[PDB]
């Protein structure tokens, strides 16, 4: 069984419904717009 | 009886059943003749009455113990129950010589 | 003659084995195998223990007092090669306590005395013992995870 | 009056190396001492500051 | 024995298509606009590569031959990672070899026991049991002494 | 549904106590012992036992 | 064989038909009639044998009913007359001690 | 007799739980902490401590 | 396991302060401290080590 071209291993189950880190957004798109990106520099303890 | 149950190295060899199986059921499977009278048997044999050839035996010698559950009916005089086990061995005749092998 | 100090032994251990006799006597006494034993002779290994005892005398040896031996056992071959294995207890003067020394040593023809060992009765400095031992009897360690064929640390290494 | 001792009994592997390899065990005990102050008595002769 | 190419539920998924680019999908369901994090991310060059990275470092892994795996399974993988994790300070770089890290080691945590899971299924879907024979149908032992001795009846004399 | 929407939607923060599992839960195991025995033997005293 | 049924002063259990590495065995004592819960004490002692020969030094009852269980859980009487023998220093533990 | 027939005595079981021992149960064992101390100091109260 | 342990044999003093009740009867005041030490064993000699 080495020539698995055809099977489909991949199932992104547990990624459905997913918010931005784990909280209780209500995750719902209440703004029915755009909502753009919000920069994030990896500073934890004091922003700057 | 009105239960009867083989242990075997402490487990159920058979799940218990009515003495009626035992007078009835099994001397129809396996023997010539169904008794009628009040004689119970359980055999480790199929479809045997000796048969001139053996099909199936318990091993006997090599459970390390055994013990025979009766229940008992509630109208029954004290007295005795003879148990019998016909089993197989080997007559071994040589040189003149004989004797039974185990 | 004799064997070195195991490379892993105590210093009380390797002072003792600086003391045997690395070297052969005459290398004459090999012209047997395996002693008979048929003594009944006491008093005779307490002499060889003392004459043990009697070759240490360094600047750095601990004062040694002779006790008792047991496990006095003898044989000889029929080359006139003694062998002892004796076990005793001696006492060390200066720091309060007693231990138990191995003997084996041989006498030739002309009783003159070579130690093959000459060590602490207790060995195996490493204590590498088969099983490792349990602090509690009624705590099963939880079982290893087996993981997938990358074994997730080299997983993560590999991606970036 | 009896003493009963329960007793374990190893394997040779074990027994063998019980008596050739030394041990060293991390044990408790117990230490103590014994102190009969007066202990604050109505009697005048105690007070309830008391250091052993 | 196996074949080479899947007759999908949806054949075609992604690609083959002109109605709608794969980039603005994820945005629907992200809910974001366009921005150049967002189009490099779920551009079909970075699919191409998480694909190709997939298939080339499972058989690196394991001996096993791999195609592309099911995109609506894989498009979702990253917008779900996406969203659980989109930090950057505008370093487009660095935050795309974070995230695409992310999707591949996730990816491949299901992919690698899925490969082994597979082999074993087929192993068993293929022939009646494991194809063991008294390995598997082995019945208890006894092994007590009530009888490992016959007392034989007898000696006989030889003659 | 069940236990399964439990179990797939395990979340961001549980990363911490099911990512890359260490250990299972699931499978028991034990640890080959040293052969020993145990006798109970009465010892006696030297000396009256008595108050 | 008459039917006549006598007392034994020393009653001892036949344990041929067990086979298997044992971590403990359970003692009780219960009325033949009242098939039921509530067991008795009364065993003044007990002693072990294998092959007929002894095990340990012959113990009073109170000593397996009392004393024994500290190896494991349960050690007390309250109701109970449950008494018991251990060949591992505990009962308990999933190790097979 | 004793502890030392039962020592003697051999089953076939005994492969899966007294054979290539792993651990024992008679030989202590522990680990080690950087010293510490304990000490329990009082914390002091900012506002009233009443009902 | 210990878990953590006073040494005394480095302590100049110690002093138990005990702050005593009006309704006392005089007696004794009997203190334990269970302790640790190391239990040597070797050449068929056992003993405590300080």
């Amino acid at each position: 069984p080495k020539n698995l071209q055809a099977q489909n291993f991949l199932t992104a189950t547990q990624w459905i419904g997913v918010n931005t880190q784990g909280s209780s957004l209500k995750n719902a798109n209440y703004d029915l717009r755009a909502d753009p990106i919000i920069p994030k520099a990896d500073v934890g303890p004091w922003m700057m | 009886f009105t239960e009867v149950k083989l242990i075997i190295n402490g487990s159920d060899r058979f799940s218990g059943r009515p003495g009626a199986y035992f007078r009835l059921v099994q001397p129809y499977e396996h023997h010539v003749r169904v008794p009628s009278k009040s004689v119970y048997v359980y055999s480790f044999a199929l479809e045997d009455a000796d048969s001139r050839q053996p099909n199936g035996s318990a091993n006997f010698t090599r459970y390390d113990s055994v013990q025979l559950q009766l229940t008992l009916n509630e109208n029954l005089a004290s007295g005795r129950v003879q148990i019998y086990a016909p089993n197989f061995n080997i007559l071994r005749i040589a040189a003149g010589m004989g004797g039974l092998a185990f | 003659f004799a064997d070195p100090v195991p490379d892993t032994a105590t210093a009380f251990d390797v002072v003792l084995s600086r003391f045997t006799d690395k070297k052969a006597p005459a290398d004459l006494l090999k012209g047997a195998t395996f002693p008979e034993a048929a003594p009944y002779t006491d008093s005779e290994v307490e002499n060889i223990s003392k004459l043990a005892l009697s070759r240490v005398k360094g600047p750095d040896a601990p004062v040694l007092s002779f006790i008792s031996v047991e496990y006095a056992a003898k044989g000889v071959d029929n080359k006139k090669n003694t062998h002892y294995d004796i076990a005793f207890m001696v006492y060390d003067q200066v720091k309060n306590f007693s231990l138990k020394l191995v003997l084996v040593a041989v006498l030739d023809a002309k009783n003159k005395l070579w130690i093959k060992k000459f060590s602490s009765f207790n060995s195996f400095t490493p204590k590498d013992k088969g099983p490792k031992g349990v602090e509690n009897i009624d705590e099963t360690p939880l079982a290893e995870f087996i993981p997938d064929f990358v074994q997730f640390s080299r997983l993560y290494k590999d991606n970036a | 009056m009896k003493l009963y001792t329960d007793f374990v009994f190893l394997d040779a592997p074990e027994r063998i190396r019980m008596s050739e390899i030394q041990h060293e065990y991390l044990v408790t005990q117990l230490q103590w001492q014994g102190s009969e102050p007066v202990t604050a008595p109505g009697d005048p002769n105690g007070s309830t500051n008391r250091k052993i | 024995a196996f074949p080479t190419e899947n007759p999908y539920k949806l054949s075609g998924d992604f690609g083959n298509s002109t109605l709608e680019p794969t980039v603005t999908a994820a945005l629907r369901i992200l809910h974001e606009s366009p921005a150049p994090f967002n189009t490099e991310f779920f551009s079909r060059k970075n699919v191409d590569f998480i694909q190709k990275k997939l298939i080339s470092e499972t058989k690196r892994y394991t001996s096993f031959d791999i195609g592309p795996q099911n995109e609506d399974e894989l498009i979702m993988m990253m917008a779900g990672i996406y969203v659980q994790d989109s930090t950057f300070d505008g370093n487009i770089k660095a935050g795309l070899r974070k995230l695409n890290t992310l999707v591949i080691t996730e990816c491949l945590k299901q992919i690698l026991p899925g490969v082994r899971a597979y082999a074993l299924y087929v192993r068993d879907a293929s022939l009646p049991f494991s194809g063991g024979g008294e390995e598997a149908f082995k019945r208890p032992e006894l092994a007590t002494l009530k009888g490992s001795k016959v007392l034989s009846g007898f000696l006989p004399l030889d003659r | 549904p069940g236990a399964i929407s439990q179990l797939v939607s395990y979340g961001a923060q549980d990363v911490y106590l099911t990512g890359n599992p260490q250990i299972t839960f699931f499978k028991a195991v034990y640890r080959r012992y040293t052969n020993f025995a145990m006798e109970s033997i009465q010892q006696t005293f030297d000396g009256t036992t008595d108050f | 064989t008459s039917g006549q049924t006598y007392n034994k002063t020393d009653v001892y259990v036949d344990m041929k038909e067990l086979n298997k590495p044992v971590k403990y065995v359970e003692i009780i004592a219960y009325e033949q009639g009242s098939t039921s819960f509530d067991y008795v004490d009364i065993i003044e002692s007990a002693t072990f044998y294998l092959n007929s020969d002894e095990q340990f030094k012959t113990r009073a009852g109170e000593y397996f009913s009392l004393v024994q269980p500290y190896q494991h859980f349960k050690r007390s009487d309250p109701t109970s007359n449950i008494s018991t023998f251990s060949f591992a220093l505990d009962a308990g533990s999933f190790q097979p001690n």
